[PDB]
């Protein structure tokens, strides 16, 4: 009764959204046929957060797989846990679209959206206490972060206080996997910052260096980094399905987290991860894990924490702990690190301690920080529009459908409106 | 007679360069033609990790 | 279901198009008679109820000597005999005899076959035409087949791969005439019009290989693989896959620039791949060594605008971006300033596949690179200095006059290539 | 780990290169076709298990490279490294640097790009050459000026063969060994030098070998370069890197020409009866007889002496062996270097190559010495340049292939400065 309605969109979010259901179903004892196999008691009694229940003693997810190109949905139907879903809500079409924002909100995504949202309407109007949404997308293309604004715009027209929980993969600094990426990423910032409340921003570059340094993996493929993102997926949902000593829903993890209505972007992180060689050599505690939470390397989005002050760090703990150790050792990280937190907030941290941790170690953790230092992510992308815009580069596709240059100038300021306010509030 | 002329006598001259065939690669490549010869297996990394 | 329509016009593109369907049926299990002893192959093929498999390509050329070697040849048991359109007498290599006079006859027949195939198709993605520049029926005819599709159909991409006229060698006289006819028409409705040349494949064949005297046969298999490393992202599921319509936007910066180059990286024999180490960090800059390329040109006088490194085979994506930034830190690989880090990747899980009897070795990896470059305008400078010297004396006009060409349209097309020469000198300049 | 790239030029170096890789393989455990039935410094590795060495061979004649593509070692090298021109440099610095050289210098450099773009940490280019003729001296001159410009600061070490005081196989050889100083002065960092005729008398008195070919002289030089690169591949009590050498051996940057000596060079029939302790073969390096260059050490003074010991050696026997040398009076040391020496120890003993004439010995010393007394060896080499260039003899060939006439006399005064830069430091300061 702290519910979440799920969706997938784009190629990048479809995979990690599919690799969401690998992690959550192992926690809860479900078999892909839908038989409860877990021996522990507590896996069942809050299962309706993410799941409907199927008639005949069987279990079934609560999500809608959609994207415009049909290879990916047909790839997951042949996947590991493909046969769990409901076959009426696969809105997949054989047709395609060429990463253009214009057609996907005015012509080619307009035919699709009623069939898209009438099953987000179905699973919600037969619900008890709906509380949030979960849409896995990525910031770049005309299909991922194009359609992220399509599947959020008509929602807030009716839902008054429901808290959306999306997850977005940012453009990396050094490399590129789309030429026309600033020309489509800032196009969604016109609507997402108005409406989203959680976007777990992710760099692809920082995901490799955790694998290179801590994990000592030379070759992190795509079977790795989804399984690294997937921990902070089901790490924030500990006080939504489990008992615990300090409980909070997605709203309390917004009233604490959100200070002003447009600075609401979350940085992931999973503490007790180590390579196989030095795993015996390392002994973990509540003092030891709090290093790996507050380490400079265990952040899935690459920024420099030593170039900004944290607004609200909220690290969720999971397992059996001492809770002086929770509070005395999350002040020692604030006392010793003085100038790198805001002076106009007296206590900058908040814990959350659970009673059953996710599987893999005794004493798991997950650290979520809302810094100020992610303006350097914002500076580069907003620069990459305007210094490429001094020649009027790619407008002859989008102006076939009415994407005038009066739009693309003013949405760049709505990126730089965010830059001006971190500079307004870094020196306060 | 064409086979005898182009096999016995004519083998000495054009042995370096044929028409659409590269060379007599057999004395150089100590392998088999059906074997797989690249840099290395990344399946080694896949099995290790 | 993601399908594609092929046409092959002219003995340049037909004979390479004969050289592609071996490589497509050798990936799968289909024998030449069409019986396969899977929902992937619907890109290029189809199925009839006897277990036979039937392709998606139509073969047409006015001269009948190269289509009739296939019907008599060992590959007739594959196609549709109503697709194979033969003819009477060719176009004199003369534009108004591939377009205006003799070219007109077979058109309503042939355009009712891109109509027939697509009417039983689910959702279509583009075309795979195969022509060449300096022809007279490889230029006049494919002009007319391109102004009838998109005028009638509309909003679908076009993917033909031509052969550039070399700046040194050629096998006609009337080719500086003949080029400026098909680069009028590829400018006004073609959206992805690739190219290679006959000359650079000769000199890959000397250094990377060691095959002196390259025939016609060994050239066409290499041009098959570049296509079959591009077009095999529509039948193979992979980590990073791109639609045909999706690179109709991200490549073309301004309407004019849609002619990039191509490069297959580990072209090698069995006696060097046994020695060489061809892993990911060195077969990705071999596409930027000045040797391995498909125009006899100097790359270092140009800046590579939008490189789309399509990989395939057994690779992992840490090894890509470690090697992507290794290029831009190198000072020799100079880029366009205003565009971003221009690189662009794509990974699949299907190896190179060797058609037997060739000189190509078994490698576990392959890179196809599509590189828009500044360095092609110099080759476009030479092909009008090859043109105007005729037109100072007005040589050979009277045959084109004899079939329907005016005098003045040879200057209309040259100022239209003054328009394409001036664009690389107004977008290659620095924006300040 | 740490890597080194080897390039051999000319008739001298390529013949030297086949002698060292006959013994570099036998240090390790690989068959000569590159197969095996810590050494990552010199061999890259395909997944199949072929040991490809790091080498770019070059010559302007096919007649010395074609016995590598057809010899036993054809399976070892990658056949895109054996660089081969069309016609020789005709023993001309004019042809080997100006006319014939600039058709291959794109390919030779862009191969060196392709061996250095996969090594982890690169520190030394074992370039091999000679001061005899055209390609050995002149192509190395263009080869240096393209490496250091395009690579920067990675330290090179060259090995050379010097013209003898009397005994040589050329006429115009002073015209190529004065003009080659304009490329081993500036860009190359050290140049380890042995002249040919001094090896010959060592091959007559110590080894009782009459009529030695160019194989036995190439085996002996094989056991010096392998002694330099022991500390790269086999861990020891005191290892010495390549960057260790150049700041421990060169006083002033126009003086990099150290000599070489090998101590236990004795035959198999007399090795049994003599034990070779390190108190007696330390003396055997400093003999005027056993020196592998004919410049008399007791004419002048010693500058700085580097030692390299291989095998069953204990360190305080070495320090007892060092201090007994400074206390003598005939071994004259330079006045302002009280330190005098530099040492090195490694555990793997020297390994005899089959068909070799050296004996299997548990101890060995490599020796390096800047001397003040090789200044006479430049005194008779500028004279043999002075004798012919009085009447402009033989210059009409080099001039017509792209040289000016003043370029020859520009090099003689530059060699007049180097003899004075090497004699002004010889006086004891006061
Ligand atoms: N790659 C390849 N190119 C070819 C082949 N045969 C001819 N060509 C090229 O085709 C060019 C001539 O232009 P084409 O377009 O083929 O002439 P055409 O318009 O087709 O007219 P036809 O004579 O009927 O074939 C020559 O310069 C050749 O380089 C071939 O078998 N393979
Ligand atoms: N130590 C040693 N010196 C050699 C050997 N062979 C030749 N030399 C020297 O090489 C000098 C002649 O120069 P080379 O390098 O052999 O000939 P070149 O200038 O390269 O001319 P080409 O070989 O025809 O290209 C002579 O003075 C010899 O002293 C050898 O096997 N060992
Ligand atoms: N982690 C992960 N990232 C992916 C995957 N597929 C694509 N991406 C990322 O998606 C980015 C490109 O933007 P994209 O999501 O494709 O835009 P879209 O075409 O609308 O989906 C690239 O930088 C990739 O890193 C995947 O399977 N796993
Ligand atoms: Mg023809
Ligand atoms: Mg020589």
């Amino acid at each position: 009764m702290r519910e979440i309605v799920h969706l997938q969109a784009g190629q990048c979010g479809n995979q990690i959204g599919a690799k969401f259901w690998e992690v959550i179903s192992d926690e809860h004892g479900i078999d892909p046929t839908g038989t409860y196999h877990g021996d522990s008691d507590l896996q069942l009694e809050r299962i309706n957060v993410y799941y409907n229940e199927a008639t005949g003693g069987k279990y079934v997810p609560r999500a809608v797989l959609v994207d415009l190109e049909p290879g990916t949905m047909d790839s997951v139907r042949s996947g590991p846990f493909g046969q769990i879903f409901r076959p009426d809500n696969f809105v997949f079409g054989q047709s395609g679209a060429g990463n253009n924002w214009a057609k996907g909100h005015y012509t080619e995504g307009a035919e699709l959206v009623d069939s898209v949202l009438d099953v987000v309407r179905k699973e919600a109007e037969s619900c008890d206490c709906l509380q949030g949404f979960q849409l896995t997308h990525s910031l770049g293309g005309g299909t991922g972060s194009g359609m992220g604004t399509l599947l959020i715009s008509k929602i807030r027209e009716e839902y008054p206080d429901r808290i959306m929980n999306t997850f977005s993969v940012v453009p990396s600094p050094k490399v590129s996997d789309t030429v026309v990426e600033p020309y489509n990423a800032t196009l969604s910032v016109h609507q997402l910052v108005e409406n989203t409340d959680e976007t777990y921003c992710i760099d692809n570059e920082a995901l490799y260096d955790i694998c290179f340094r801590t994990l000592k993996l030379t070759t992190p493929t795509y079977g790795d980094l989804n399984h690294l993102v997937s921990a902070t997926m089901s790490g924030v949902t500990t006080c939504l399905r489990f008992p615990g000593q300090l409980n909070a829903d997605l709203r309390k993890l917004a009233v604490n987290m959100v200070p002003f209505p447009r600075l609401h972007f979350f940085m992931p992180g999973f503490a007790p991860l180590t390579s196989r060689g030095s795993q015996q050599y390392r002994a973990l505690t509540v003092p030891e894990l709090t290093q790996q939470m507050f380490d400079a390397k265990n952040m899935m989005a690459a920024c420099d924490p030593r170039h900004g002050r944290y607004l609200t760090v909220a690290a969720v703990f999971r397992g059996r702990m001492s809770m002086k150790e929770v509070d005395e050792q999350m002040l020692n990280v604030q006392n010793k690190n003085s100038s790198y937190f805001v002076e106009w907030i007296p206590n900058n941290v908040k814990t959350a301690v659970c009673d059953i941790p996710p599987r893999g170690l005794k004493m798991s953790a997950t650290f979520i920080g809302n810094s100020t230092a992610i303006q350097e992510l914002f500076k580069r992308i907003s620069e990459q529009f305007t210094a490429m815009f001094r020649r009027k580069a790619f407008l002859h596709w989008y102006t076939g459908e009415g994407m005038d240059e009066m739009e693309f100038t003013e949405a760049e300021s709505n990126m730089n409106d965010l830059v001006s306010e971190y500079q307004q509030y870094q020196d306060a | 007679q064409k086979m005898k002329d182009k096999k016995e006598s004519v083998y000495f001259s054009n042995q370096r360069a044929p028409l659409g065939k590269s060379h007599d690669q057999t004395p150089g490549l100590p392998k088999g033609l059906d074997i797989l010869n690249t840099t290395f297996g990344t399946a080694i990394v896949r099995e290790t990790s | 279901m993601r399908e594609c329509i092929s046409v092959h016009v002219g003995q340049a593109g037909v004979q390479i198009g004969n050289a592609c369907w071996e490589l497509y049926c050798l990936e799968h299990g289909i024998q030449p008679d069409g019986q396969m002893p899977d929902d992937s192959f619907n890109t290029f093929f189809s199925e009839t109820g006897a277990g036979k498999h039937v392709p998606r390509a139509v073969f047409v050329d006015l001269e009948p000597t190269v289509i009739d070697e296939v019907r008599t040849g060992t590959y007739r048991q594959l196609f549709h005999p109503e697709q194979l359109i033969t003819g009477k007498e060719d176009a004199a290599n003369n534009y108004a005899r591939g377009h205006y006079t003799i070219g007109k006859e077979l058109i309503d027949l042939v355009l009712d076959r891109i109509r027939k195939l697509a009417d039983q198709c689910t959702g279509l993605q583009g075309f795979l035409i195969f022509h060449s520049f300096g022809g007279g029926t490889g230029s006049g005819f494919t002009s007319l087949l391109m102004e009838r599709l998109s005028v009638d159909y509309g909003k679908k991409s076009k993917l033909e791969f031509s052969i550039y006229p070399a700046p040194q060698v050629s096998t006609a006289v009337v080719e500086p005439y003949n080029s400026i006819l098909t680069t009028h028409t590829t400018l006004e409705h073609s959206d992805c019009a690739f190219m290679v040349d006959n000359e650079a494949i000769y000199d890959i064949c000397r250094r990377n290989l060691d095959i002196e005297r390259p025939t016609y046969t060994n050239l066409n298999r290499l041009i098959g693989q570049i296509v079959s490393s591009i077009t095999a992202s529509l039948r193979f599921d992979g980590a990073l896959n791109v639609d045909l319509t999706e690179f109709q936007t991200n490549l073309v910066p301004y309407p004019r620039i849609h002619f990039p180059l191509a490069t297959y990286a580990p072209v090698i024999s069995a006696e060097k791949a046994y020695h060489e180490q061809l892993s990911v960090a060195e077969i990705t800059n071999a596409c930027f060594e000045p040797a391995n390329q498909m125009v006899k040109c100097d790359p270092r006088h140009g800046k590579y605008m939008a490189c789309c490194l399509l990989y395939r085979g057994d690779v992992v994506p840490k090894d890509v971006n470690a090697a992507i930034a290794t290029i831009k830190t190198k000072r020799t690989i100079q880029f366009v300033d205003w565009c971003p880090t221009g690189f662009k990747v794509g990974i699949n899980y299907q190896p190179p596949t060797v058609v037997p009897g060739g000189d190509l070795a078994k490698v576990q990896r392959a890179v196809c690179m599509l590189s828009n470059t500044t360095a092609i305008a110099e080759a476009w400078a030479r092909l009008d200095h090859k043109f105007d010297l005729m037109y100072a004396k007005r040589a050979f006009v009277h045959w084109y006059v004899g079939e329907g060409m005016e005098e003045g349209e040879f200057s209309e097309a040259r100022e239209d290539m003054a328009a394409l020469e001036k664009d690389y000198e107004e977008v290659g300049m620095d924006s300040v």
